[PDB]
């Protein structure tokens, strides 16, 4: 085993999150800079990445210390949202903070509580400028809206931001006591629409109608089927192998075309004109099912009728054999909506109900991917804004207030560890600093002044480092739920002091 | 082709090489004498107090190096003791002869002075040879307890000796009909009353395996019928593997149960064959051991084969290679089978055995690093305690005799020589190296002590010799430090021979070339 | 390289090659010899005294010396003491030419010097025969020559191997007026002492004696290198554990498949079977049933030694053996050959010519060093039978010849004048060898051996007496070589020398 | 190969001995700063535990050999004490250099280390002779499980663990037997629970449950049918498992395999039980029959667990289905399928108020690192607790014992005028390195920090109070409750002191170099 003593261990503890943190601290903070992922270990590629993990995971994380945060920061993002770029930089900050204190010959243990207690009183000072915005629903609306727009920010989203700040809050204002990811049904395809998306009434489904089947279905009572047919319908006699030679090899394909027909017996027994199932059928099968005259819909989505049954008040169930193992679903129409060149079989039983389908049309998946996460991130920060509607001033203004207090605290608070608390407080104003030059602005005065300035009570007035200007965090809308900010404080403060207390690393 | 070298460059290389490896053996022997943990290959690490073992284990690439192995290996077979000394000695001449070959002067005769004074060496020590048995006590066995106490304290235990010294004498008197080093063999027990050896003329067993029947399978027999089994039984017994089907139509629950009963039979093949205690050197199936517990025929799985061999020697049994007992002779018997946890784990005691020829100590060590040198101290006694029996004639230990033997020859270094006082002094120089090797490897100056001893020998004395604890002047006879007289003779010939042997060879041929 | 140019083969190679081969003898010759360990392609330590023994395993590149090793093997078969002498003698003979090479005397010139002088010396050798003795029977008297010939070839017991090989060589024979190549073979066996060695005339199989004992008086063998697992003409059986049921049929079949074997053995006839290969489980148990002696799992050693002594020949297959393949021995019996209980035959007049000296010790090299001895006790006794002439022990005859061949140089004059002077010098490295093993100068030996100036007895051998070089009478010491020994040891050492002394550079493409 | 001797070996032994004492010294105790350790596998292990570090190290030498060996005799019996025994062995070896460099032969000092190892363990003997019964010691058991759960930083509110270790030792390992039971204590746990989700299960929890909740959750006292027999695929060990290869085969086996299990699950209940524990479980087809036949039973029981539920419950052995009989059954005080508070952790308990031959501590945790965080911590607790529930002999830890030892040691060291006069005195010096390296970890200068305890020993001349071990600034052995079993501290030494001296007696080593392990 390879014994790594503290000299490089603390050093490697520092380099791991810093060498990734610099990449995400571009993206993170306000926006003067980002990460453009230039991708070759796996390929010839050029990528633009505001996502921490897309920066983290794609590039080699192989540093055992970088393992921690790349593992730990993702969870923080997987938990409250947008925690990748956060837990990474903030601990990478502390790694710099530790490094000096390390290079100052200081016990990591002495540094632990110095930060760890400073983590509290900062989270406390974070709770101060955390300002509950639940007052009315319009307040809670615009709180969530300011908060939804907060996490979406510093990321590339084309038409996404303004629609989901409606939708995410829409998903919130329907569930009332939480937000809905259980409701919003994300449907992705090629629609030719740039980012353009909408709340989908009922849920659309993608299939070409053809062969003999008339395309539109009117007055459609769906027969909900959790078990459809793949190609051959599965039952006692469903499988055979007759092949003794190369002819039978071509003749066995012909034998299973019989099995498509016996599927009609099951559905013709149920009697409902509209049979909606999970398992798809093909176009040559469409001959046999469409000539049957009953309408058997293939690949009718579970979460789709799960939308219906919730909003339609009906029951979507599991284990479908005979018609009544699932309570019959009621739609107004099974229709084909044509979006551009697309042909989309569209089930409308309800409109914008407490379960919504969301049709995401884009020419690129990565933007639709980073749009989902920021949506996935916001609703979580919105669902906690349902819980804690404090929206704490962001954009580094929170860092300042905490940096000012904890510094004031370290002054009095310890007799020794005033080292680390201010060092902690120093790491606070760091994240502000890296992005002001990114607008060209001077962080020093800012972190000196505007901290003390708004830590003397301007706290709404804060950092616009997109403009490199001093502006109101509430009015600029730069602010977010007190949790996520404290949540992105929790892990990063914890992420650093782990490898901080790590003085040796075995390597096999 | 073939490579060869005659003359001194060979002989210098000869004497040089023989000095090289026997070096490693020098430092090793004593109570404080260094133990040699040798690592051959990689995961292979070996501690020895005896060189002959590591002589075989260490690489000897020379006629000079190889000839060192067997010579102490001879002494290893002689007393079971004294390898390192014989390894120390044969090459001791070489540095002593080194000026003589570096002066270039070696009449091939000069080897003969080795044997020559070795005569007087094997003489005086058998001339000063003294029976410990006949004179000491009447029983002679409390002498053996004296020899126990001294040879139990010869390696580790000064404190545990007296408690074990009766037990050593117990086994020595028991073991001496046919003596075999394993047949006193100690069975470790840890967690009972520590620092206590418990001798049973029968045999305790390390391994017994039962669960579901761990403690609910009968552990006691007032006579065991013991199938000594190298057999392996598994979840189920023999069934046809080729062209067999499970899950078929009617065979699903039939063949599983058919596998069951054949196992019961092959497990019962042991039971109804007159096996009460089933000692199975090889694995027993999980539910198979349950069936042993089901049939009330005691099962011991993965028994140590020596426990099976200690069985046949104590219990009148023999190892059965098949489950069904071949005979009642291979069936082991005792008049007691007791399974008693000392320290809290199951041991199979075969005691009250028909032969009961393999003695077993039940020994409790104080700790991890401490425990073994006790167990070594136990076997050390029984060797030289029985060797106090073996050779009645005994000389003071601790190199006591070799001291004056230096004088006696350095008398002849004075007395006879036309020349060979060199030879005679070189020979006599080889004598006291060991107590010098002993006291100094402890870290106490032997030269001073040895000289004072010989200074005390000078007035008059023979048995004046180092007691090795503080390793200083004493009388090993009076100190009760003994090895028999012949034991020195046993070393005197062999080591003084190899000197003669390697030196008469100035020319070493190797046919493979190189 | 074995290919050379640059006069090395002439003025260098030979004198280098000789002392390489030699200067074993220098410490290996005389009243004793100092053993020299040999390792083979098999790694092990083989101590050597006889010249041809250390050189047998020594593998030489020397184009020079390959002539001379044969001469030792020639000398060995002939007499057996003096093979040492032969190497160290030619050690003196050749090198003296280097001076005559510096002095400028040509090749054949000085060669004619040693030649006509070794002709002159061979003339004197019968004159320098000092007394004589022999008995075609007596152990003790014959032992002394067999003692003193193996002296050079043994440092060990001189009298004990004297008495054994004397017994052996003699008592294997009705006469020992005749003596042959193998009249004695050896079962090398450890245990007890090396002087526990015993002379048992017959073929010893130190191998197992198995089968039920059937004959004692009938030792006649049908000798087989054929294993008996069932190996026989119609079905050649082996031992196959491959399956259990096939093993069941083996035990059944083998009893019968072994049946037609020891049958055909005793058909062509024998009650004793020499099986150079294996014998199976039920094969031997059938021999227990068949009532024949199978001496099984023998060596090629115990196979050939019998095949040598009985004149028979091992069968790798089983066909009915002929009498050419079946030997008879006096009696087959179980007796201890130096305290070792196995089958030891008796051989005198049935087929015969094998004594077994059991070579003994605590190791095989002790049995190899006593192998050194009795081989000469074999060889010298033949010479002893060929000529009972006794000649001063090696080095006591030299001082005679040197004086004679000295003034013979001044009967020579002409370039062989000095070469014969050098041939008078060619004698005297032998006691030098003796004294150099003793470590002392022969320069004191030489003058004392010249002190009385006759040289019929006086010599300085290998002793603690020689520790201060001291004239002893090898003649009177019981050290008396045989004339042929004294004749042969001079002849080939002079013969192999002169032919390798005219060699030139090797020509190679 | 090669033979290295004396100073060569002397620099072969302490060298590999010196470094691993260092990785553990900043890992030492609660303030011992944890060590992230990563395999070649991409693994990560954050380890202040020497045994875990040793389990993490394959590092190569007789030392590294003996080190991975030495701690784990302390880690099972005593548990806590794993770290100090090694680091101090290095400190002893750290001394022997200079002390042989003073010209004192390595065996001239050797006894002196062991000779003075007497006073330390003898001084430890003096600390607390207290021995308390289970119901009394349970507080000192958890008061020590304050400390012995403390180092892994899973301790408070884990008095659950502390208390479940109180009974788990007592249940199987008696107080009077004083033969260690960590074998009949079943250490058990599952991911998805929580540290504060903690239980001591008296009998055997079998992971799988009855074939349905539609049949009762509860089997009464005993009636456990011990079974090796397929009601699901057997996978027999004599032949190989294969399934139906034909269409008519799924016809007949479906019809055949049902009615037999109908009969057999009835034949189980015919033989009788409310619980049939099957080595080879009920299939889903056999599940509905266990429902249909109206019998409760377990589906899956481990191949070993069919012995476990037999032995651990004391249930009289029923080998298989063919050996089914009424008088032989697995036993229970009761049988439940118990939700542990996180339905993710769900077991069917066969619980023993009759006889528990394997008592089951069932820890829970969000994941595996967290339950192992608890378990090895619970282990060392359970360890010391069992030691204490045997004999409650304790000692105030953190070296204030050894600071009190070392002074008394080095004093009594000087008393023997033999050269170990000095050599034993230097032994005592090593006794001070562990609280030292702890005071390093504590964030304090150990030099002055120990002299506080030294002064406190100059005050007390035994530990009562002390310095910090946890980092607070309230410096106490008693009130901070830094306390170890008096046993294992002596066992630390006995393991620590001799291995050095044993390596002292063995410097004669055939190696090309140290790395041969």
């Amino acid at each position: 085993a390879d014994e790594e003593r503290a000299e490089t261990a603390r050093l490697t503890s520092f380099i791991g999150a810093i060498a990734i943190g610099d990449l995400v601290k571009s993206t993170l903070g306000p926006k003067g800079m980002d990460k453009i992922l230039l991708s070759s270990g796996r390929d010839a590629s050029l990528m633009v990445t505001n996502d921490g993990a897309t920066i983290l995971k794609n590039i080699g994380v192989d540093n055992p210390a970088a393992k921690v945060l790349v593992d730990m920061s993702r969870v923080q993002d997987d938990e409250v949202g947008d925690g990748t770029t956060s837990v990474t930089v903030l601990a990478a900050e502390l790694l710099r903070e530790a490094e000096s204190l390390i290079a100052k010959k200081i016990h990591p243990q002495t540094i632990i509580a110095g930060w760890r207690e400073a983590t509290k009183a900062a989270r406390e000072a974070l709770l101060s400028s955390a300002v509950d915005h639940g007052s009315d629903e319009v307040k809670f609306r615009q709180d969530l809206m300011n908060i939804a727009g907060t996490t979406l920010s510093s990321k590339l989203l084309t038409h996404h931001k303004d629609h989901f700040t409606k939708l995410a809050v829409e998903a919130v204002l329907r569930l009332k006591g939480s937000g809905n990811l259980e409701a919003i049904h994300i449907i992705k395809k090629l629609g030719g629409s740039l980012a353009d998306s909408y709340l989908d009434e009922g849920f659309l489904l993608d299939k070409k109608i053809g062969v003999n089947q008339p395309k539109r279905i009117e007055n459609a009572k769906i027969l909900i089927a959790n078990t459809g047919m793949d190609t051959d319908k599965i039952k006692i006699f469903g499988s055979r192998v007759r092949v003794d030679s190369t002819a039978k090899v071509a003749e066995i394909e012909h034998a299973e075309k019989e099995k498509m027909k016996e599927k009609v017996e099951r559905i013709l027994k149920h009697g409902i004109n509209c049979f909606i199932n999970r398992q798809l059928i093909y176009n040559y099968p469409e001959q046999l099912f469409g000539a049957a005259g009953v309408m058997a819909i293939e690949h009718a989505d579970f979460a789709g009728v799960e939308r219906l049954a919730l909003v339609t008040g009906g029951e979507i169930a599991s284990t479908f054999d005979h018609p009544e193992l699932v309570k019959l679903g009621s739609c107004k129409l099974i229709e084909e909506v044509m979006i551009g060149e697309d042909k989309l079989i569209h089930f409308s039983g309800v409109a914008l109900g407490e379960a919504c389908t969301i049709v995401l049309r884009g020419a690129t998946q990565q933007i639709l991917d980073e749009a989902e996460r920021s949506l996935h991130d916001a609703l979580c920060v919105l669902a906690q804004t349902v819980k804690d509607s404090r929206t704490v001033y962001g954009g580094g203004c929170s860092e300042m207030l905490m940096a000012h207090a904890v510094t004031q605290l370290a002054n009095r608070t310890p007799g020794k560890e005033a080292v680390a608390m201010e060092s902690y407080a120093k790491a606070l104003r760091m994240l502000p600093t890296i992005i002001a030059d990114n607008a060209g602005y001077d962080s020093a005065d800012l972190v000196a002044q505007l901290r003390a300035a708004h830590s003397e009570g301007n706290t709404t007035a804060g950092l616009d480092m997109r403009e490199g200007t001093i502006g109101d965090m509430a009015i600029l809308g730069i602010t977010e739920s007190f949790q996520v900010k404290r949540q992105v404080l929790l892990s990063a403060a914890e992420a650093a002091e782990v490898i901080l207390r790590v003085d040796n690393i075995i390597k096999a | 082709g073939t490579d060869s070298s005659q003359g001194i460059p060979q002989l210098v290389s000869n004497i040089s090489a023989c000095q090289v490896i026997a070096e490693a053996v020098r430092t090793t022997l004593g109570p404080r004498g260094m133990d040699k943990l040798i690592v051959d290959g990689r995961g292979k690490a070996t501690i020895s107090n005896d060189g002959a073992t590591i002589l075989k284990l260490l690489d000897v690439v020379h006629p000079a190096a190889k000839t060192l192995v067997d010579i102490a290996k001879s002494q290893d077979a002689e007393v079971g003791d004294g390898t390192t000394s014989v390894t120390l000695l044969a090459a001791e001449f070489l540095k002593q002869v080194k000026p003589y070959v570096e002066e270039g002067l070696h009449p091939q005769i000069i080897i003969r002075a080795f044997r020559t004074a070795t005569q007087l060496a094997v003489n005086k020590i058998k001339e000063i040879a003294v029976t410990v048995k006949k004179a000491d006590k009447v029983e002679q066995r409390k002498l053996l307890e004296k020899c126990a106490m001294t040879a139990l304290s010869s390696k580790l235990i000064s404190q545990q000796k007296a408690f074990f010294a009766k037990m050593v004498v117990d086994a020595v008197m028991m073991l001496d009909d046919l003596l075999q080093l394993k047949m006193i063999g100690i069975k470790k027990v840890q967690g009972g009353a520590l620092e206590d050896s418990q001798l049973v003329a029968g045999v305790a067993f390390k391994k017994t395996f039962s669960y579901a029947g761990f403690e609910m399978q009968p552990k006691k027999y007032h006579n065991p019928k013991i199938a000594l089994l190298n057999v392996e039984l598994e979840l189920k017994a023999e069934k046809d593997n080729a062209e067999i089907r499970v899950h078929t139509v009617e065979d699903y629950q039939a063949i599983v149960d058919a596998e069951w009963n054949i196992l019961y039979d092959k497990l019962e093949k042991i039971h109804h064959s007159g096996a009460k205690v089933v000692l199975s050197k090889l694995p027993i199936g999980d539910v198979a051991t349950q069936y042993f517990a089901d049939r009330d025929m005691f099962c011991a799985g993965r028994v140590p084969e020596e426990d099976l061999k200690r069985t046949m020697m104590a219990c009148g049994g023999s190892i059965q290679t098949s489950v069904n007992a071949l005979s009642a002779d291979v069936l082991g018997r005792c008049q007691v089978f007791e399974e008693t946890q000392i320290g809290g784990e199951r041991y199979n005691f075969f005691t009250g055995c028909p032969k009961a020829k393999t003695c077993t100590f039940i020994l409790r060590g104080g700790a991890e690093q401490f425990m073994e040198e006790t167990e070594r101290s136990l076997h050390d006694a029984i060797m030289i305690v029985r060797r106090a029996i073996k050779n009645d004639s005994v000389v003071a230990g601790g190199g006591a005799i070799e001291m004056e033997l230096s004088k006696y020859l350095r008398d002849y270094s004075r007395t006879i020589p036309g020349k060979q006082q060199l030879l005679i002094g070189a020979y006599a120089k080889a004598l006291e190296i060991i107590p010098r090797q002993l006291c100094d490897n402890a870290g106490f100056d032997a030269t001073n002590i040895l000289n004072k001893l010989r200074a005390r020998h000078a007035q008059g004395g023979t048995w004046y010799g180092v007691d090795i604890n503080n390793e200083d002047i004493a009388d090993n006879f009076e100190a009760f430090v003994w090895e028999p007289a012949m034991v020195r003779i046993n070393a005197l010939t062999a080591a003084s021979e190899a000197a003669c042997l390697i030196v008469s060879v100035d020319e070493t041929i190797k046919n493979p070339r190189s | 390289a074995k290919h050379f140019s640059g006069l090395e083969e002439a003025v260098y190679r030979n004198i280098q090659a000789c002392k390489e081969l030699a200067q074993t003898t220098r410490t290996a010759y005389g009243p004793n010899g100092m053993n020299k360990m040999v390792i083979n392609h098999l790694e092990k330590l083989f101590v050597t005294n006889d010249a041809a023994t250390i050189l047998r395993e020594l593998e030489v590149q020397h184009p020079a010396a390959k002539m001379i090793v044969m001469a030792s093997h020639m000398q060995e078969q002939e007499v057996g003491d003096g093979t040492n002498f032969v190497l160290v003698f030619a050690g003196a003979l050749l090198e003296l030419a280097e001076e005559l090479l510096r002095i400028g005397l040509s090749v054949s010139e000085v060669i004619e010097g040693y030649e006509i002088a070794c002709r002159k010396a061979h003339e004197i050798l019968p004159n320098l025969v000092c007394c004589s003795a022999k008995n075609l029977r007596d152990i003790d008297e014959v032992s002394s020559l067999l003692r003193t010939s193996i002296m050079s070839k043994q440092y060990g017991n001189e009298v004990f191997l004297a008495k054994l090989i004397a017994q052996a060589c003699v008592s294997i024979f009705p006469d020992s007026g005749h003596f042959n190549v193998d009249n004695i073979r050896v079962c090398k066996i450890l245990g007890s002492g090396i002087s526990s060695s015993s002379v048992l005339h017959g073929m010893v199989f130190k191998k197992e004696t198995e089968g039920d004992v059937t004959s004692v008086k009938d030792a006649k063998i049908a000798v087989y290198s054929c294993p008996f697992d069932g190996m026989i003409t119609e079905t050649k059986g082996t031992v196959l554990i491959k399956t259990a049921e096939e093993l069941m049929n083996f035990s059944k079949g083998e009893e019968n498949l072994m049946d037609a074997q020891v049958k055909a053995i005793a058909d062509t006839g024998a009650n004793v079977v020499v099986t150079g290969g294996k014998v199976a489980d039920m094969a031997l148990h059938y021999a227990n049933k068949y009532n024949i002696m199978l001496v099984r799992l023998n060596s090629k050693w115990d196979l050939r030694r019998l095949c040598k002594t009985v004149g028979a020949t091992a069968l790798p297959r089983l066909t009915p053996p002929v009498l050419e393949e079946m030997g008879h021995c006096d009696s087959v019996y179980l007796s201890e050959v130096g305290d070792t209980q196995v089958v030891v035959f008796k051989h005198e007049k049935e087929d015969g010519a094998i004594s077994t000296i059991v070579l003994r010790g605590s190791t095989d090299n002790l049995m190899d060093d006593i192998e050194r001895a009795v081989d000469d006790g074999v060889n010298t006794f033949k010479v002893l039978t060929r000529d009972k002439r006794l000649v001063p022990g090696g080095g006591a005859t030299e001082i005679e010849l040197a004086k004679q061949i000295t003034s013979y140089g001044e009967t020579c004059p002409g370039l062989e004048q000095y070469a014969i002077k050098k041939f008078a010098e060619a004698f005297e490295a032998i006691p030098r060898a003796l004294a150099e093993n003793s470590g002392v100068k022969a320069n004191e030996v030489i003058s004392k051996l010249y002190a009385v100036h006759q040289e019929g007895n006086k010599n300085v051998g290998l002793d603690i007496e020689a520790e201060v070089p001291a004239v002893k009478d090898m003649l009177e010491a019981g050290i008396l070589d045989t004339y042929l020994g004294k004749y042969w040891a001079i002849k080939l050492a002079t013969n192999a020398a002169v032919t390798v002394l005219r060699v030139d550079q090797i020509i190679m493409a | 190969k090669s033979r290295l001797m004396g100073l060569e070996a002397l620099k072969s032994h302490i060298m590999a001995a010196k470094a691993v004492a260092n990785t553990m010294r900043t890992s030492l105790g609660p303030n011992g700063l944890d060590k992230m350790m990563v395999d070649k596998d991409g693994d990560v292990t954050v380890t202040n535990d020497g045994a875990t570090i040793l389990s993490m190290m394959d590092v190569d030498h007789q030392i590294a050999k003996l080190m991975v060996e030495l701690s784990k005799s302390q880690d099972d019996e005593i548990g806590d004490g794993t770290t100090g025994v090694v680091v101090l062995a290095g400190a002893l070896l750290e001394e022997a250099e200079q002390l042989l460099d003073r010209g004192i032969h390595p065996i001239r000092i050797a006894d002196g280390y062991e000779q003075a190892a007497r006073v330390a363990i003898e001084h430890l003997d003096k600390i607390s002779d207290s021995v308390l019964v289970d119901i009394k010691d349970t507080e000192p058991l958890i008061q020590t499980a304050k400390t012995t759960l403390g180092s892994k930083v899973v301790n408070s509110c884990h008095r659950q663990m502390a208390e479940i270790a109180v009974n788990a030792v007592l249940t199987v390992a008696d107080m009077e037997r004083r033969d260690v039971d960590f074998e009949l204590i079943k250490v058990e746990g599952k991911v998805g629970g929580r540290l504060e989700d903690t239980k001591l299960i008296k009998g055997v929890i079998v992971d799988k449950d009855f074939s349905h909740p539609q049949m009762p959750k509860k089997v009464e006292d005993a009636k456990i049918a011990i079974l090796t027999c397929p009601f699901e695929p057997p996978k027999p060990k004599t032949k190989h498992k294969l399934d139906v290869t034909s269409v008519e085969d799924y016809k007949a086996l479906q019809k055949y395999e049902k009615e037999k299990f109908e009969e057999m699950i009835q034949q189980i209940k015919e033989t009788g039980a409310n619980l049939a524990i099957c080595q080879w479980g009920f299939d889903d087809e056999a599940n509905h029959l266990l429902l249909q036949n109206n019998l409760p039973a377990v589906r899956w029981v481990g191949g070993p667990e069919i012995e476990l539920i037999a032995i651990a419950t004391g249930g009289r052995i029923v080998p298989r289905f063919s050996e089914l009989t009424a008088e032989k059954l697995g036993f229970a005080g009761l049988v439940q399928e118990i939700s542990f508070g996180t339905t993710k952790d769900k077991m069917l308990v066969i619980e023993q108020c009759k006889n528990s031959r394997a008592v089951t501590i069932f820890i829970r945790g969000g994941n595996k690192m967290i339950i192992e965080e608890a378990k090895r911590s619970l282990h060392d607790a359970l360890c010391v607790i069992r030691n204490l529930i045997r004999d409650n002999r304790v000692v105030y830890g953190g070296g204030a014992a050894e600071i009190s030892c070392a002074l008394a040691v080095s004093q009594e060291a000087d008393k023997c005028p033999t050269l170990e006069q000095y050599a034993m005195r230097a032994f005592a010096d090593a006794l001070e390195v562990i609280p030292m390296a702890l005071s390093e970890n504590s964030g304090m200068n150990p030099i002055q920090t120990m002299t506080e305890v030294r002064a406190r020993q100059v005050k007390e001349m035994n530990p009562a109070l002390g310095i910090d071990c946890l980092h607070k600034g309230t410096n106490d052995m008693k009130q901070q409750h830094v306390i170890e079993t008096l046993i294992g501290k002596k066992q630390q030494i006995s393991l620590a002191t001799q291995m050095v001296r044993m390596i002292l007696k063995i410097d004669d080593i055939r190696k090309p170099g140290e790395s041969e392990e």
